[PDB]
This record gives structure tokens, sequence and C-alpha cells, in this order.
């Protein structure tokens, strides 16, 4: 069964560093493209970064370009997102998103409200 | 038999055989592939059938005329008119292919509205009956009745120069020339809006591979007829090599038209992968 | 604020998938092989019918 | 056994009538060019065409039929559907062109539009279908950049180092407009084996030239397709 | 205490998984090493149904094994005679974007639907629309007839619905799936029916009580194809991960997985033969593969089409098979 379990999160001080990990089970993680989304209180979902199967193509949005980094290990079926230079408005609950089709580059419903191949997310609070 | 005319007849025979082998292939490809059952390939299969008829009927009739036999005047006039009908049908179908390409390139929106199956079949039938009526004009009222079976003895050069060349060869040649010039201009304009000179030169070569070959094939014999009627002045083999170049058009048509397209190559790859 | 309902709904469905008698996989294997062996003769795809019986030819 | 040949010939006559009806419908099928229309709620895709001849509202699809230069166009807008659109979009792999309307005024929702354009462009089945870009609501974006209250640098830092291209044919207004244009183009040019291209066009909500723009873009699309078919492009 | 319910669901799913692993005595693949495989299977195109303008999206065989319905994306529902190839009826659809079609068991009514979110019923033994079942907030992906009075429909709003034809109201609704439901298949006993959604879950439903009986989460991608075994105890499913999976209603777990490293395209249609020995699945490689339901090996390849195969249908007796692809042509194999 497709299962994505994320770890870490909680509350972190602004300007520091944090790491969010995600473990996948029930499929071949090495064949699907991954994306990261975030939901703010009273806001919609927000894509922040993506990563291909073998990491050949990596992209981020303009809001977190450079400050955030993403990596993946197919030998362990794990996804990692390192977060730095955190701002008080960048607080949101972060979710993972899997490509609906294997080894493709068209991720349509990764930011959809009721996507199935996504985790339940971790709460990430940032404040002084 | 003379060694020169014998070699000419042998070359005509091998040209006819190669033309048949190349054109029945395209015919069967269009017949067995549902993806090729499109109105743009109707003119191509018409050209293939015309080349098949030329290789199977026109070239043997020209060879029989070349043998210099003594038969009925009508017996040789019928073969000459059949050869003329088949060549004019091939030329008309090639012109129809050029017109279809022009309509597809310059009129891309209305193309699907203009070129349909019924209209394509109607145009094919019209050009076929037109070539039949044109080639049979010596049979009706343009025969050289003054008898050894020879083209000049049954068809005068006046019909071949005024009605055939100046009437049924130069207008289609000019139409194809303007069509392909406009196609090249459109391709260059689209490439400028999208190493670009390399692609322009490639497109120019691909478009010239039709016009220059049509010229090198047909223009020799017509120019020979013109310099034979306007100012009669090595006729031992120049006429024969002109006939060879003119008949090589039927065998070179599949390699330039069909064997270069995308859908035809895909169908060929599929049928050779299924049989391998 | 409504997930507390939906989530609980899900978990209820789970126990309605729990109260079920599950047979062995070998039992299902034997049943499937028997059903395939019984109707094997009545399969035109598995056993191509002759031209006389085939309505397509 | 006359009843069998009678029913068979009646079936053949019915098939003849059905074939005649299908051949008659093929003319009106080939005469109209099917077009897809997409865009978020903020985009003005509902009123993107001003030369609309008929605008019908079906149960879940908005149909717009309009004729330009004796060429028909039948655009479809699928709005009465859920957020998940990765399945039914494959139904639109045979349209002539796709018009993705983007509200260039808003900056926060611009990333969502960019992601949607990237997903539509990199589709496996929509690779042979081009996407026409129409940046609607230029007046709001112009007033926003002239007011200076909301800066694009908060959402796109590259605009700090980006400058207007040399081939711009109209300063901060044009700079931001061409920045959005190039940001969409670099995503469009990121994939595709020359089989499809994007046609960016800056239009307003009050601009009536959208019909001619769509006509010319579709003409160029089909022309390039025919050129690639003949190895001419 | 929402996370408490989260871990409650997690431990219930772990219980279900360990229970399924407990009854897993063996795999049917290693059990079927005693019987002789089907070997090579070759089928030829008997008839080619031409006439469709746009891409065909769905098809369904009648109970008489003679007439077949086919829906084309240009708004046409055509009935074809498999024996004589001549068309019987050509219904012009109001909404061109049709994605599903159905043939009633009595052969008098036909169903249609698509992006218009309306299920239209057309009477062939009157041709006009009899009823227009509306209410769905999603696209009609699949439709099947239970009787001449009730009809099951699958919509893209993560819900399925059994409607009454004469009444036109939702007799029963199913709100279990989380993704867009792509296809369903009726059991031979017409009491149960399985449905696969865009999620990794396929659910069994009852037409009487109106609730999900069993759930299968063996797949990994969007489940687009589904078909029940002729006996009613098993069913096969296909997804975009290039993998078919055979589940059992009684074992409540996956039995066999049909896949190949050379096959990397998605799957569109899945169906069984008369005896269930063969499994015909159309893939996006412009062809269909005939796997062995007991040996899991490609026995035959049907590649007469030129585009991705959209629909696949087997007759009630298995005399012939029909494959409809997006090239607007239907290939009949035998
Ligand atoms: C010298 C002559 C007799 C050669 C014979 C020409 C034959 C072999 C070729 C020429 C034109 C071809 C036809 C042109 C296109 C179509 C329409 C298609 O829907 C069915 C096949 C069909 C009907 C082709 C069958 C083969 C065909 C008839
Ligand atoms: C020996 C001479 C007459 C050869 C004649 C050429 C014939 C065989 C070829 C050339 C062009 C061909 C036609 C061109 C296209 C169509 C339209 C199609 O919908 C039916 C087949 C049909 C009508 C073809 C039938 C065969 C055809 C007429
Ligand atoms: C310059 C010379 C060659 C003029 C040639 C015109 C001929 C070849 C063309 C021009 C327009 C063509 C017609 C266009 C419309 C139709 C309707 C179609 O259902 C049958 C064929 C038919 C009737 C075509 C027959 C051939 C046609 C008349
Ligand atoms: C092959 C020889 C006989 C000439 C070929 C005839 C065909 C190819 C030519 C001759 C006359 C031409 C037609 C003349 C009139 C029109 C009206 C124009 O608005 C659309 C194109 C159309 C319909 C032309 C299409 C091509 C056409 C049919
Ligand atoms: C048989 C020979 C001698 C005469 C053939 C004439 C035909 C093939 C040529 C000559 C001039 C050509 C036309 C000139 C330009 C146009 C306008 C364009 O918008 C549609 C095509 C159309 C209408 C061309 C169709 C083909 C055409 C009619
Ligand atoms: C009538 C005669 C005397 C004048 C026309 C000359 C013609 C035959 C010449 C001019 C340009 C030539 C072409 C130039 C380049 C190429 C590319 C080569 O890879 C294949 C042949 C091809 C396509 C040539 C074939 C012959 C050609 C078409
Ligand atoms: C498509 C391109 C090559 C242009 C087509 C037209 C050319 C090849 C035509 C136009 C007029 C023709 C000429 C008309 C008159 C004569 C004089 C005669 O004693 C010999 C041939 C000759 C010299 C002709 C041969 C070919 C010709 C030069
Ligand atoms: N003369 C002439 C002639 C011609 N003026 N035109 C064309 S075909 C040009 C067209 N239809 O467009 C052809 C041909 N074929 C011939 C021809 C016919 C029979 C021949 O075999 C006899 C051998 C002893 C010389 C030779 C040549």
């Amino acid at each position: 069964q497709v299962q994505l379990q994320e770890s870490g999160g909680g509350l972190v001080q602004p300007g520091g560093s944090l790491r969010l990990s995600c473990a996948a089970s029930g499929f071949t993680f090495s064949n699907y493209k991954m994306n990261w989304v975030r939901q703010a209180p009273g806001k919609g979902l927000e894509w922040v970064s993506d990563i291909s199967q073998s990491g050949a193509s990596i992209s981020y949005t303009g809001s977190v370009k450079g400050r955030f980094t993403i990596s993946r290990d197919n030998a362990k079926n794990t996804l990692y997102l390192q977060m730095n230079s955190l701002k008080p408005e960048d607080t949101a609950v972060y979710y993972c998103a899997r490509c609906p089709a294997p080894f493709t580059r068209d991720c349509f419903d990764v930011t959809s409200t009721t996507y199935a191949y996504r985790g339940q997310g971790t709460q990430v609070t940032v404040s002084s | 038999l003379e060694t020169q005319d014998a070699l000419y007849v042998a070359l005509e025979l091998v040209i006819a055989a190669l033309s048949v082998a190349g054109n029945v292939l395209v015919c069967a490809a269009v017949g067995t592939a549902n993806t090729l059952q499109t109105p743009t390939n109707y003119f191509l299969v018409s050209l293939a059938a015309a080349d098949v008829a030329v290789g199977l009927f026109a070239i043997p009739f020209a060879i029989t005329i070349s043998l210099g036999f003594c038969t009925d005047f009508y017996g040789c006039l019928f073969l000459a008119c059949f050869v003329l009908v088949l060549t004019q049908s091939s030329i008309f179908s090639l012109l129809a292919v050029a017109v279809d390409r022009y309509l597809a390139i310059c009129v891309p929106l209305r193309y699907k509205s203009l070129v349909t199956g019924t209209r394509a079949r109607g145009v094919i039938a019209v050009l076929w009956v037109l070539a039949f009526g044109i080639g049979l004009t010596p049979f009706l009222g343009w025969n050289s009745k003054d008898v050894k079976c020879l083209f000049e003895n049954v068809v005068p050069m006046s019909y071949m120069v005024y009605f055939n060349f100046f009437g049924c060869v130069l207008p289609p040649l000019l139409i194809m020339l303007v069509i392909y010039i406009k196609i090249f201009l459109v391709a260059c304009r689209q490439l400028q809006r999208t190493t670009t000179l390399q692609r322009e030169i490639h497109a120019a070569k691909s478009l010239a591979m039709i016009v220059g070959i049509f010229a090198l094939c047909w223009l020799p014999v017509h120019a020979v007829n013109c310099v034979t009627l306007f100012q009669p002045a090595k006729p031992k083999w120049a006429m024969n090599m002109a006939i060879l170049l003119s008949h090589a058009n039927s065998v070179v048509n599949p390699i330039v038209y069909a064997y270069r397209n995308r859908d035809f190559r895909y169908t060929f790859h599929k049928i050779i992968s299924r049989y391998l | 604020t409504a997930s507390i309902a939906q989530a609980r709904k899900l978990v209820e469905q789970l126990k309605m998938e729990a109260n079920i008698d599950r047979i062995k996989v070998s039992k299902a294997a034997a049943d499937l092989m028997a059903y395939c062996e019984a109707h094997a003769k009545e399969d035109p795809l598995l056993t191509p019918v002759p031209a006389s019986e085939n309505p397509f030819r | 056994t006359e009843d069998q040949r009678n029913e068979e010939k009646a079936q053949r006559e019915a098939n003849k009538m059905i074939e005649k009806q299908l051949q008659k419908d093929k003319q009106v099928y080939r005469a109209t060019h099917r077009l897809l229309l997409l865009g978020a709620d903020n985009s003005g895709k509902s009123t993107i065409v001003k030369q609309m001849r008929i605008y019908h509202v079906n149960s879940g699809i908005f149909e717009t039929k309009f004729q330009v230069d004796k060429v028909n166009f039948h655009m479809f807008d699928v709005g009465a559907q859920r957020d998940e659109r990765r399945k039914w979009i494959q139904c639109f792999n045979d349209v002539t062109a796709i018009i993705f309307v983007v509200d260039s005024s808003d900056y926060n929702r611009l990333q969502e539009a960019l992601n949607d354009f990237k997903s539509i462009w990199n589709n496996r089945w929509l690779r042979t279908i081009s996407v026409i870009l129409f940046l609607n609501k230029q007046d709001l974006l112009a007033e926003k950049v002239l007011a200076g209250k909301s800066k694009i640098e908060d959402y796109f830092p590259e605009f700090a180092r980006y400058t207007t291209p040399e081939d711009a044919t109209p300063p901060r207004v044009t700079r931001a407009k061409y920045f959005i244009r190039d940001e969409f183009l670099r995503i469009s040019t990121a994939s595709g084996d020359g089989r499809h291209y994007c046609y960016p066009h800056f239009t307003c909500s009050v601009d009536t030239e959208n019909a001619r723009r769509i006509f010319n873009d579709c003409r160029d699309i089909i022309q390039r397709m025919h050129l690639r078919q003949y190895e001419l492009l | 205490e929402l996370d408490q319910l989260r871990q409650e669901a997690e431990q219930l799913k772990n219980q279900i998984r360990d229970a399924r692993k407990a009854c897993a005595d063996a795999t049917l693949s290693q059990i079927t090493n005693n019987i002789d495989p089907v070997g090579r299977i070759q089928m030829r195109t008997r008839r080619t149904l031409r006439g469709h303008l746009a891409k065909i999206y769905a098809m369904h065989w009648g109970t008489d094994s003679r007439l077949l319905v086919s829906a084309s994306q240009d708004g046409k529902l055509i009935i074809w005679d498999s024996y004589t190839t001549n068309k019987v009826h050509a219904i012009p659809l109001r909404s061109s974007w049709v994605m599903t079609c159905a043939y009633a068991p009595s052969g008098n009514y036909v169903a249609c639907g698509g992006l218009d979110n309306i299920c239209s019923i057309y009477n062939l033994k009157t041709v006009r629309v009899s009823r227009e079942l509306a209410g769905h907030t999603g696209y009609l992906s699949c439709c099947r007839f239970l009787d001449d009075n009730q009809i099951v429909t699958s919509s893209g709003d993560t819900t399925c619905a059994l409607w009454d034809i004469e009444t036109g109201q939702q007799t029963t609704t199913f709100t279990g799936h989380t993704g867009d439901v792509m296809s369903l298949s009726l059991a031979p006993d017409t009491r149960l029916f399985v449905s696969g959604a865009c999620d990794a879950s396929a659910k069994l439903w009852d037409v009487r009580e109106g609730m999900c009986r069993q759930t299968f989460t063996g797949h990994e991608s969007d489940i687009n194809a589904i078909c029940f075994f002729p006996n009613g105890n098993a069913f096969a499913t296909g997804s975009d991960d290039a993998t078919c999976r055979l589940f059992d209603l009684r074992a409540d777990q996956e039995l066999m997985t049909y896949s190949h490293d050379n096959i990397i395209c998605g799957i569109t249609s899945v169906s069984f033969s008369k005896s269930g020995r063969l499994l015909l699945a159309g893939y996006d490689d412009f062809n269909c593969n005939v796997w062995d339901a007991l040996k899991a090996d490609r026995a035959g390849v049907l590649a007469g089409h030129d585009n991705r195969v959209s629909c696949l249908g087997v007759t009630d007796d298995g005399m012939a098979v029909a494959t409809g692809s997006w090239d607007s042509f239907l290939k009949i194999w035998n």
C-alpha cells in the first residue's frame, strides 16, 4: 500500500536550520518524481520544490530559491528537505507529493486539495 | 539487333522493372496501412499506379516501337497514344501532388476543409480522363498519316511540341516551380521565427530534389523535339538517353515522394519489424 | 475542523473490512485452476474453433 | 430463405444511410477547429474572445463557436470539474491549440500558473499539442507596478538581475511584462522536440484583437506541423 | 485527539496487512508450475470497423455476442455488427466529449456519458434520449447496466451511483474512494461490483446495502482498468505503473502480478476470456498483450492499431475480441 510518512517538524526559531525527512513504502521510490508542497493557515497549497527520479533535474520556486535544498536516496527510499533562513511568514504544514505516473515529468495534481499519493504532513511553526 | 539499341532496350527493361518494384511497394503500403488511408496519399498512390502502368505498358510499347517493326499504322499509333496517355497521367498526378502540398503548406487551416476524400477522388478521375483525352488526340485528329512502327511515323513532332510540350508540360512545370518556391519562402519565414542557415539549405535541397529531377528527366527529350522541329540540325544515342532519363522519373518518384515521408517510413519500419 | 468526523468515518469502515472470513491463498488457487480447467474446452480463444464453427473465418 | 437476404439487404441499406450521414458530418467536423481553454479563476478566460458568434453553456462545459476569415473555431472551457485534471485532459490531445490564460497582475498566484503551464507542457500526450499563452489583465499589472506597493522581487528574485530583452517592441511596466514572458518561455522551451511551440501574446480584458491573434497562431501551428511532416522544419 | 484516531487507523491497517500475510500460504505462480502453459497465441484481424471521425474512447459487447457499441470523441455512438461489419445505429451525441458507453443486457437501451456530467440513456427499440441522469459533479468514466431499470455509473467526483432509469434519482450512492474512479466491472451474479479509482485503492460494493465490503491496495498508481473473473471470485486491475494485479474477493489480497521490464507504458483496458485462462490488457505501446492468468507470461501481442488502445471487450462466449484505439479504428481479433 502506498504510504508516505514524514518526520521532524515542530517549532523552530527563525533564521535557524531544520531538516524534514520522508519515508516511502508500497512502491518503487526510484521510478517516481517527487515534489514538496506547503499549506498555510487560511491559505492554499504552495509548491516549493521538486526532484526527479535520479536527481538530474532539481527546481525550486522563487520564494525559496537557494535557501532551501532537497535530496533523495533511492537505496533507502527516503526524501530529505533541508530548510534555512526561515521567516515568520514562511510557516506552513509541509507535505510530500508523488508523480502519478512513473518516470515522467508532468505533475498535475501534486497541489490538489484531496490528492491521494501524499502524506498527512508535519506542523512547522516559526516565531520569535 | 544494333548493340546501342539493344543496350537501350535492356536499360528500359531494368528501369521498368525497378519502377514496378518500387511503386507496387508503395501501393501495398497504402493499401494495408489504415494510417496511410488519408486524402493526401490518394495522389501519391495515383502516381504509383501511373508509374506501374508506365513500366508495365508504356516502356514495353516504346521498346516495341524501337524494334522498328512493320505493322498497321493504327497498330503503332495506339501504342504511341497509350504511352502518351500514361506519361501525361503521371505528370498530372505529380502536379496534383504538388498542388496538395501547396494547399497543405500555404493554406493550413482550410486544408482539411478543402482536401477531402471525395474531392481528391474527383480530381484524380478528372486528371486521368484529361490525360486520356490529351494522349488520344493523335488517334482522333493529330496523326501523321502520309508503315513502319515509329513514333515520328505515327505522331508528328508538331503535336509533341505545341500541344504536348507547350500545352501540357510547361504550364504544370511552372506551376510546380512557383508552388515549391512559395513553399521554400514559407519554410524560411517559419525558420526565421523559430544553425538556421543549415536547416534552410537542407529544406532547399529537399525541395530541389523534386524540381531539378523533373527537369533532368523530362526537359532533355522535349528540348530535342524542339531543336528537331524549330531548327533541325549525335542523334545516334542522344534521343535514347533522353528517353532513358524521361523514363527514370517513374522509378525516382517513389524515392523522392513516398520513401521520404514520415508516415510511409513508419509503416515500412513496422512491416519490416513484424516480418523480422 | 471537519476531519475529526471524516477520519473517524474511515476508521469505522476499517473494522467493517475486519469482520470477514478470509480463506487460504491455496484454496483460491485451487478454485481458480479448477474453474479454468472445467471451461477450458468451451474457450474459443484458448482453443481455436475450426472454420466451420467460427462465424468470422 | 428470402427473409434472410431481405434483412441483410435492409441492414446494408441502413449502413449506406449511416455512411452518408457520417460523410456529411465529416465536412462539418473538419471545418471547425477544436480549441482547449484553461486558466485559473482569476484569469479572464470566460471573456477572452470578443468575436464570439455563439456562446453556449452546457451542463459542465462552456462552448464558444466563432468564425474568423471563413474559418470556424469551437473553443471548449471545462470549469465544472474537480481540481484533479490529470485524467480528462487526455481527452484534449486532438485539439488544434490550447489557450492558457494567466493573470499577470497577481504575483502570489503566478507560481501556481507557472506550475500548471509546466505540467500541461510536459504532458506525455499533450506534447504534440501547442499551448498559446495570453497574459490577460495587463492594466491591473501596469497599475500595480506603477503604484510600487507590491514588488515582484518578493516572489521572484531573478527580476532584480533581469532586464528587458533587446527585441522588445513596446519602462518598469514593459520590464515586468517581458520578465513574465521570458519566465513562461524558459519553461516552454525547457522541453519539446520542435513538435510544438508557445505563442505569447499580451492582451487586455478590453482588447478585441484576440480573435485575430488566435487565428494567426493556429495558422502558424498547422503550417509548422505540415512543414515538419514534409521534413521542412 | 485526531492523531489518536490516526494511529487507530494505522494499527487497524497493520492488523489487516498482517492478517493478509498470515493466510498467504503460497503464491499462485509457483503453484501453477505443474500445469502446461498456454504457449504462443496468435490472433489475426478479421474485421476493421471504419467510420469514426475522432478518437474512440469506450466500447462494450452485447449479450448476443453480435452487436457492439462504440463511442467516439466527436460525439457519435455507433452500433456495429461484428459478423457483417455494417452499421446498425449512429446516435449523434449532444456533448462531443464522451468517455464511456454501455450496452444493456436486453439490447434495447444504451448508456453514454462524459465531461458533461450527465448519463444519457438512448432507446434502440423505439432513436432519441430516454433519460438524462444528472447530479454528478464529475466526469462520467464508466457505466454498466444491472437491469433494464437500474444502472451503475462512475463519476470523477470520487463517488459512484446506482440510478433508477424510470425515476431518474440516485437510488444508491457510494462515497468511499479518495481519487477519481476510472472504471468498474459487474460480477456475473450482479450482486457485487468492484471499482478502481485514481488512488491506489480498489473497492468492492454491494447494490443492496450500499457500502464498501472489501478494499484492495496492492496497486501503486492510478487504477484505470478493471474486470471481474467469469466465476465472480476474482478480478484483475491495471494501472499506469505498467503492472496488472489479480485480486481475490475471498482472499482479500493480491494473487498474481503481471509485468515486464520492457513494458513501461500505462494500461487502459483489462478483460478476461471465456474460461478466464487468458488476460487481454491494452497498453500505451500501441498494442495489447495476452497474459496467462495462471502463469503470468505474455502469450500473444495484438499490434494492429496505430495509437494507444482505449477500450477492450470480450464476448459472453469468448468467440472474438474487439480492441478500440484512438486511431478511430476498431480491430476484431479471433
Ligand atoms: C496499374 C494499376 C492497375 C495499379 C493498381 C493500383 C492499386 C494497386 C492501388 C492504387 C490506388 C490504391 C488505393 C488507393 C487508396 C485506397 C483507399 C483505402 O481506403 C483502401 C485502399 C485503397 C483502395 C488503395 C488500394 C490499392 C490501390 C487500388
Ligand atoms: C491503368 C490506369 C487506369 C491506372 C488507374 C489508377 C487507379 C487504379 C488508381 C489511381 C488513383 C486511385 C484512387 C485514388 C483515391 C481513391 C479514393 C478512395 O476513397 C477510394 C479509392 C480511390 C478511388 C483510388 C482507387 C484506385 C485509383 C483510381
Ligand atoms: C485546371 C483544371 C485541371 C481544372 C480542374 C478542376 C477539377 C480537377 C476539380 C476542381 C474542383 C473539383 C471538385 C470539387 C468538388 C467535388 C465534390 C466531391 O464530392 C466530388 C468531386 C468534386 C466534383 C471535385 C471534382 C474535380 C474538380 C471539379
Ligand atoms: C492534375 C491537373 C489536371 C490539375 C489538378 C487539378 C487540381 C489539383 C487543382 C486545379 C484547380 C484547383 C482548384 C481551383 C479552385 C479552388 C478554390 C480555392 O478557393 C480553393 C482551392 C481550389 C479548390 C483549387 C484546388 C486545387 C485544384 C482542384
Ligand atoms: C492542368 C494545368 C495546365 C493547370 C492546373 C492549374 C492548377 C493546378 C493551379 C494553377 C494555379 C493554382 C491556384 C493559384 C493559387 C491559389 C490560391 C490559393 O488560395 C488556393 C489554391 C489556388 C487556387 C491554386 C490551386 C492550384 C492552381 C489552380
Ligand atoms: C534540368 C536540369 C538540367 C537542371 C536541374 C538540376 C537538378 C537536377 C539538380 C539541382 C540541385 C540538385 C540537388 C542538390 C542536392 C541534393 C542533395 C543530395 O543528397 C541528393 C540529391 C540532390 C537533391 C540534388 C539532385 C539534383 C538537383 C535537384
Ligand atoms: C522550371 C524552370 C526550369 C523553368 C521552366 C521553363 C524552361 C525550361 C522552358 C521555357 C521555354 C522553353 C524553350 C522554348 C523554346 C526552345 C527553342 C527550341 O529550339 C529548343 C528548346 C527551347 C530552348 C525550350 C526548352 C525549355 C524552355 C527553356
Ligand atoms: N519521338 C518521340 C517521343 C516523344 N516526342 N515524347 C515521348 S514522352 C514525352 C511526354 N509524353 O511528355 C516519347 C516517349 N516515350 C517519345 C518516344 C516514343 C517512342 C520511342 O521509341 C522509338 C525509338 C527509335 C527511337 C522513342 C521516343
